[PDB]
């Protein structure tokens, strides 16, 4: 779920640096 | 609004 | 030469012009002349009056409402150059909305020394564009030239061409005159100043304007800087001063000139350092016996009292009654409203006074860019105040930039309070400069100095921001800073990141496309920091970007502002494959050339290495053997939920040698050596960068056949045949071995001696079954057989007759 | 056993050890990041508690299991009561999986199978979906071991029912045993008994509903049905919960707190459906519905688009609005679309700090506000930096009351006192605030509140070009203008530039010095609107800051219709012809009719006599500041100039008016005939002739089979010298036109020869005469060809030509 | 008989002292 | 001045030929 | 912009 | 000087209708 934020604006790099954490 | 397979790549390579 | 004429002072003409009978011996002005107002008043009333007599008019020469009069050349013919001590506005001729001018005519004046000319509302007058200023003026930025007939009608210029001097404007020749009766006389380049005579040549380095003779100090017509009796000097010798910049006086003179002051009806002419002044300075003392300024005992200053408590500044008119005061006893409102700078004048005007004793006020200006014109202005005093118990006040200052620097320049305010009203390009810390300076911290209060207004257009944060972390890519740059900290932590509202695209480097600083960015979160520790950035999207290869950052804060109320600003950093991209080259048209313009011509690509993508050209030699079709074309019937060709599914789940983390050509740098190629009339198939590509690998595009396909060879599908060499039993003639022939790609027709004319043409086609199999073809059950006599083959493209020509006899079985 | 919820597993098998205990889950299971797992962690390991799941199942990187044949046995219905993107069963990256071995499976009754990237994976062939599933339309099963196809899927039946016709197997060791016979959905057993009709697959005793294996509808107290009785609801479509249990979940989530509506205890009530508090019902709206909606926390501060589209759907908020947007591309339609659903806001609204919105009429249908929720010194409506507004709303349109609070306004520059005691007036406001809470320097100091209304003298109109003048309007210090600005837009309805030069005044005994523009380029029929505003120097005293005009609506007039686009034209019949246009770009009107002429043309009569028995054959195929400060420098050097010198001491086609059709069919038409065709339209017939001018197309019908194929006799002369002369019938009405002939003839035992005959040569020799012929029995056969094809052959006639010898 | 102004102050000054 | 006293304000006729002296 | 007999007809509509 | 002037300018209502009176 997540074009609704980062294809109808930009996310935030903390958002996606925590997605970075949760993946490695 | 950059939507999709170069935001996987632009994951990859923000924290590489 | 020698000079006719007497001293003859300034004169003001009203009404009529019966008193312009006393300009008439005249030769000098120490003065200005003013005509103003005429109104009964003919064109024939102008022509029986002129004065050549004139020379030197120093100050400024006023027109104003003068009717019917119709061109200046047949009033004043010789007069020569304005110096302008005074002004008017700062201008030094001034033509302001007068009727029935329709030519200047003024072939004389080649020097206008301080000042402008403003001529407006002049709506008969044509000849402007035809005059070049700035051989004569010298600041021709402030001339302010408009609305006349010139440029509101398109009136004839007329000019001595069958001969006047031409020199270009911006980018053109048009003719340098005054009438259409008259040239300009235009000075070579070497005589810049020094003047030109009526050869061309080079005059004496003090003459001015006109010179008679060449190479001569007796011989000008009008002084540089001094005339003594007949003479153009530098200085005064002993015992003659300076009087009024031009001329050598001596005692009896200046002397004569206090005594009509003091013993009568002022202008007070002193003497200090050789100059017959009308005031003695600061500290600088009148005697008794002698006229000399000698040097005071205390300060002794000059307490300046002016009219009304108050004089408006509004140009150097207004300014040189303030040169060489140092006290002012009164206020002064500044009110310039601009277009043009005095920031030149009005240091060398202002900027010896030291004390106001009223109120400061700057009011409604535009052009004002500092306030370091002041030199040695430190103490504000305050005695009659601003209304209200003010003393400082700015309003509507657009381009007011620095108040002053703070190297020895004090501010002293003993009483009033400050103000500053919608000024956008002066920030709060030249406002807190007042308050570190002045000591007047705790004596204004709310909305005595407005907040959010004064200055929204500058960069004025005056700490630093550094970048912390680049790392470039394709279209995504990340960059990252270090985060600046308020010391309240709430009180850094955000940041915003301005960046703008720049093919060259230098770019101007404060187009600009506007991201909000969000401040982050601390663990209030120095270990980690959070370092918290911001990355750019999706834009273009090869283009470098020019990127800073700024900060936003939260305003308090009370204090200074806060923040920090970076310097613009510059970075570049790389980039990719290129695109498609366009429109490709293959011209077969012979039977084995091929002409290809293309165009580059949408995406460029970097310093293009070649384009790679493919082509292959095409097979054609198995179906064209096998198809029957003596059945009739001959028409031939002539030639989201795959992407939905993982971001759901990214969202839980929570050869064969075919020939070819690198065409380096060329968008046309010839192909040479092919199969005529045959099919081929070419493909074409473009590449940034082959030799470090070859990033190559992708391809579009054009079919081509060439043209048709005549002697391909012709009938070459002996064509025989089989007479049998029963009158059965069977024909063999021998094909051409190459064709225009294969043959699919052949048809004969057999003819008799006397009888009518009669048809049959011979195809690909009655050939290849019958070795050639077969004619059964024939009537005998005489023959003329003729075959034609017909190709893919068309036709070959006939044969000749063949002429053989069957057997008749009758004689 | 008994219920647990649904459960999400990461890293470990922990979670797996609460999945022992546990055999019904009321929701979803997902495996994602199975990195650490050996086979000695899934050679131990056996769950076969599990019967049932309702939403999906996910998968995702398992190392080192097998199969699940001795992991997961008893595994039945898949229900897909929550439908997740159609795919009720996702396997994504399956290394060393070598099968499924889910051998117990019977339903999936609503949902589809994805299957990729599973690369050890083979026994997918001999699985039949079609018997578990009711459609396998919609299955995604690729990229796997299978799919390359090499795998050894082994039955039992090598005892299998075999359903291509292949012997079907899960696994190894056990066969699909899902039965196709008269037990149906429902199933049979191991004895192959039918079981019960609410029965699902399996049952543990044979017709029994207190027995079953898996319900097929629903479940309530130790037995399956097919409906929940009262007052038991339908809970998530598989059991019977209650009122008690309905409530409890309503307040256990005071979430999607469970309502009431067809005798289901669903989450949520739909789009025609409301929440009412006394009963707990789905109260049938249908329509404009209270949207009643509970904040997080009193407030929701609102910045951005992705923020700002939270809210796209409610209308009555309990609590305040923070708004603090200040950039955007393309704005106001999307937020009009947004933010003009809102009735009702309990708390405060603050506008705080924004920049980039001119006007506030995105907010469509504000009536009442509350203000319970306040700021610190008692403000409902907090007005505070915002640049750009120029107008609040519409009050021809609207209506706003405050109930509670006051007001307050401080640096919104651009906004003006008449708004702020329209809004003191209209909002209930007048005694309600104290002092300075407006701030009255700070607002209205830079716009353009002007205290006069212009009055349009004279009017003209055009087709493209309307002629404005309105009244002489000056300041009283009349150097100060510079002249008008007037806004053009184009007006479909009444839902809401060029520079002008000033006029001259001199004086005025009666002088006609209205000013005015003409402006030239317009599109005709448009209703346009209008209005002129002043623009005046801001003076150092009391402000004069102008006028503005009334906004009209002004409509250009029609005259001519443009050409109407597109004739394109295809042949359906031989007498029938549609032509097919578009509308013009110009209408110009309500149009009253498109005219059509139709014009037959004569063929070409070059081609009359153009010999093709000759070769070369070949047929047709048939900013501002710098301007302000500048004139104002004007004025002050002639105040300085004054202040010194003055010192006290017709061709008939066919045709038809084309009525509300934009395509006519044209009949009554000749087989094969070129035609020209003019093509019109007009909007005014009647009140004289305003017509357009012509479209320009022509075209040809499709061609008859008959009248290309040859009627009549075939007949030949015998004459003295051995000269055949053949004649016949021609067809009279070819297709068009006729072109050429040709005889095919063949002797008894000879070949085929040709001959081409023209019409000259038709004309000359009255037919055909052949010459010098061999002695036989020749049969002679005729095609023809015409301008669209070639029409078919005759009979063979026999006739013995002479030999003069015996 | 207004704010006057303009070149018909001058205009003004000779229409009342011609 | 004829300006702040006379353009800025209503004139009447007295002060006109008041300020006739200037021109004549 | 007009050009042409556009500005005939300005000069026919302007001062009707 | 019509033409010529005005396209590739703008030209307005004053000089048109002072332009008439060569017309009339």
């Amino acid at each position: 779920g997540i074009v609704e934020q980062c294809c109808t604006s930009i996310c935030s790099l903390y958002q996606l640096e925590n997605y970075c954490h949760s993946l490695q | 609004h950059l939507c999709g397979s170069e935001l996987v790549e632009a994951l990859y390579l923000v924290c590489l | 030469h020698l000079y006719p004429g007497e001293v003859c002072p300034g004169m003001d003409i009203r009404n009529n012009l019966t008193r312009l009978h006393e300009l008439e011996n005249c030769s000098v002005i120490e003065g200005h002349l003013q005509i103003l107002l005429m109104f009964k008043t003919r064109p024939e009333d102008f022509r029986d009056l002129s004065f050549p007599k004139l020379i030197m008019i120093t100050d400024y020469l006023l027109l104003f409402r003068v009717y019917g009069l119709e061109s200046l050349k047949d009033l004043f013919p010789n007069l020569t150059v304005i110096r302008g001590s005074r002004l008017f506005f700062n201008y030094a001729l001034v033509i302001f909305e007068m009727v029935h001018l329709k030519e200047l005519g003024l072939y004389n004046l080649m020097n206008i020394t301080r000042g402008s000319v403003r001529i407006e509302k002049n709506n008969e007058l044509c000849y402007l564009a035809t005059i070049d200023w700035s051989r004569i003026l010298d600041s021709v930025e402030d001339n302010y030239i408009v609305l006349n007939k010139d440029d509101n009608e398109e009136c004839g210029d007329i000019c001595p061409g069958t001969n006047c001097p031409a020199t270009v404007i911006n980018g053109q020749f048009v003719e340098r005159c005054w009438t259409h009766s008259h040239c300009q006389k235009v000075c070579p380049t070497i005589c810049k100043s020094h003047g030109c005579t009526a050869e061309g040549l080079c005059c004496h380095s003090e003459c001015l304007g006109n010179c008679s003779q060449p190479d001569d100090p007796t011989k000008c017509v009008a002084c540089r800087n001094f005339y003594l009796d007949g003479r153009c000097v530098e200085t005064c010798p002993p015992p003659y001063y300076h009087f009024q910049d031009w001329r050598c006086v001596n005692f009896s003179f200046c002397q004569d000139l206090h005594h009509k002051c003091k013993n009568s009806r002022c202008h007070q002419y002193v003497i200090h350092n050789n100059k017959c002044i009308p005031e003695c300075p600061s500290g600088y003392t009148m005697n008794s016996s002698n006229l000399l300024c000698t040097p005071c005992l205390g300060p002794c200053p000059k307490v300046c009292h002016l009219l009304e408590g108050e004089k408006t500044i509004d140009s150097v008119t207004s300014a040189q009654e303030l040169r060489g005061c140092t006290v002012i006893n009164g206020s002064l409102i500044i009110n310039i409203r601009g277009g043009n700078n005095l920031a030149a004048e009005l240091e060398a005007n202002l900027g010896l006074i030291e004390e106001i004793s009223g109120y400061l006020k700057i009011r409604r200006s535009y052009a004002l860019v500092s306030l370091s014109f002041f030199r040695k202005l430190r103490l504000i005093r305050g005695e009659t105040l601003e209304i209200g118990n003010y003393s400082f006040y700015a309003l509507d200052n657009q381009n007011l930039r620095q108040l002053w620097d703070w190297s020895k320049h004090n501010l002293t305010i003993t009483q009033g309070k400050l103000f500053f009203h919608y000024n956008p390009k002066l920030c709060l810390s030249e406002i807190h400069k007042m308050e570190e300076v002045s000591g007047t911290k705790g004596r204004q209060e709310r909305n005595d100095i407005a907040l959010k207004t004064n200055g929204d257009q500058a960069s004025c944060e005056n700490e630093l921001l550094k970048f912390s972390y680049i790392r470039t890519s394709f279209d995504k740059i990340l960059l990252r800073w270090e985060p600046y900290w308020p010391p309240d932590f709430r009180d850094l509202l955000g940041f915003m990141l301005f960046y703008k695209e720049a093919p060259y480097q230098n770019v101007t600083e404060f187009s600009w496309t506007v991201v909000d960015i969000d401040p982050p979160l601390r663990s209030n520790d120095p270990k980690s920091q959070n370092h918290p950035g911001w990355l750019m999207r999706g834009l273009k290869p090869w283009t470098q970007y020019a990127i800073f950052v700024k900060t936003l804060v939260t305003f308090s109320d009370e204090r200074r502002t806060y923040g920090a600003k970076s310097d613009i950093i510059y970075v570049q991209t790389d980039a990719t494959n290129p695109s498609v080259p366009l429109d490709p048209i293959s011209v077969s313009n012979s039977s084995s050339q091929i002409i290809l011509k293309w165009k580059p690509p949408s995406d460029p993508n970097g310093n293009i290495t070649h384009y790679l050209v493919f082509w292959e030699r095409q097979a054609e079709d198995s179906e064209l053997f096998e198809l029957d074309y003596c059945l009739k019937g001959l028409k031939l060709p002539s030639r989201l939920e795959e992407s939905s599914f993982r971001k759901t789940f990214e969202d839980y983390l929570h050869e064969e040698h075919r020939p070819f050509e690198k065409v380096v740098n060329k968008e046309s190629l010839v192909i040479s050596g092919l199969r005529h009339f045959t099919g081929y198939r070419i493909e074409l590509q473009a590449c940034n960068q082959d030799t470090p690998e070859e990033r190559c595009s992708v391809a579009a396909y054009v079919s081509a056949r060439t043209m048709p060879e005549a002697k391909a599908d012709d009938i070459v060499g002996p064509v025989t045949h089989e007479i049998f039993e029963n009158n059965v003639v069977h024909l063999m022939w021998q094909e051409p071995k190459e064709p225009n790609g294969l043959i699919v027709l052949y048809e004969v004319s057999y003819r008799r001696y006397g009888d009518e043409e009669l048809h049959l086609c011979v195809s690909r199999k009655h050939f290849a079954l019958e070795r050639g073809c077969r004619l059964r059950g024939l009537s005998p006599g005489n023959y003329s057989v003729r075959i034609r083959a017909t190709s893919l493209a068309g036709n070959g020509s006939w044969t000749e007759p063949t002429y053989f006899y069957v057997t008749d079985y009758l004689d």
